């Protein structure tokens, strides 16, 4: 069947639970894509219901701010989800090497964030696991656009119908609303872009703690503060959002659109 | 003092 036949693999990219990633590239049409290999030797109901729900899901979002998918091929004992190969890194690492962003690139950076979790929301998907690591730069040019990866966690939603879809996602990005493991829908999103925007603009976590339990705490309380000397520059209009995004209450927590209109991103 | 360090996803409580 097609894999095997059409693609040649190269050299690994990331790990996951029973997953690799690795480059590959499509012999015959001398073209090469990043290959997420699930070994499906013996999978549960569920596991091959989560490994078709990531397929669907990818497979359902075009936008120019998301790691396309090219094809979903079944093969007996493995299943390959080929996306685009993207080779400017995780967003994580350009963070680290510059520090922190400046306001301008920083907002171009949550702008184009913002718009594909947009664009996931209109289309009935909630990501649950945004963070630096899960945002790709297009290529090594400074300024390159960023591309929402990793859609494993993601979860498909029926208009605004929020449930307890069960405890997923990363500590330091996790929303109050899963912490108390109450119902919760696109409002996560959110919630993790406001903690993605703080660490952009001062290179640090707006919650972080060595003891897991008192990090749940401080995010549930919503406990974050803009210390000095970092934030001694940052103007208030930045520090508006991020309040708006890290909103305890989801009702009343920014949505998508509405950041997109802040004068923050919008004038400019 | 906050630090920006890579974490792992879950899917069940820790
Ligand atoms: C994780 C399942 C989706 C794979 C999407 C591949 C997109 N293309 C793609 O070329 O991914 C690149 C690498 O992929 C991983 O991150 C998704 C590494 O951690 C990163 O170092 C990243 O550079």
């Amino acid at each position: 069947t097609r894999f095997t036949e059409e693609y040649q693999l190269f050299e690994e990219l990331g790990k996951g639970a029973f997953s690799v990633v690795r480059r590959c590239v499509k012999v015959l049409a001398g073209q090469e894509y990043a290959a997420k290999i699930i070994n499906t030797k013996k999978l549960s109901a569920r596991d091959h219901q989560k490994l078709e729900r990531e397929a669907r899901i990818c497979r359902l979002l075009k936008h120019p701010n998301i790691v396309r998918l090219h094809d979903s091929i079944s093969e007996e004992g493995h299943h390959y989800l080929i996306f685009d190969l993207v080779t400017g890194g995780e967003l994580f690492e350009d963070i680290v090497a510059r520090e922190y962003y400046s306001e301008a690139d920083a907002s171009h950076c949550i702008q184009q964030i913002l718009e594909a979790v947009l664009h996931c929301h209109q289309m009935g998907v909630v990501h649950r696991n945004l963070k630096p690591e899960n945002l790709l730069l297009a290529s090594k040019l400074k300024g390159a656009a960023v591309k929402l990866a990793d859609f494993g966690l993601a979860i498909e939603v029926e208009g605004e119908q929020q449930a307890w879809f069960g405890f997923a996602g990363t500590p330091g990005y996790l929303s109050p609303e899963v912490l108390r493991k109450d119902p919760y829908g696109k409002p996560v999103d959110l919630w993790a872009c406001g903690v993605i925007l703080y660490i952009l603009l001062v290179g640090y976590p707006p919650f972080w703690d060595e003891d897991q339990h008192r990090l749940y705490k401080q995010i549930k309380a919503g406990a974050y503060d803009f210390p000095s000397p970092e934030w001694d520059t940052v103007t208030p209009e930045a520090k508006d959002l991020i309040n708006k995004m890290l909103t305890i209450n989801p009702s009343k927590r920014i949505t998508a659109a509405e950041a997109l209109k802040h004068p923050w991103i919008s004038h400019r | 003092r906050n630090k920006l360090r890579r974490q792992h996803s879950y899917d069940t409580f820790v």
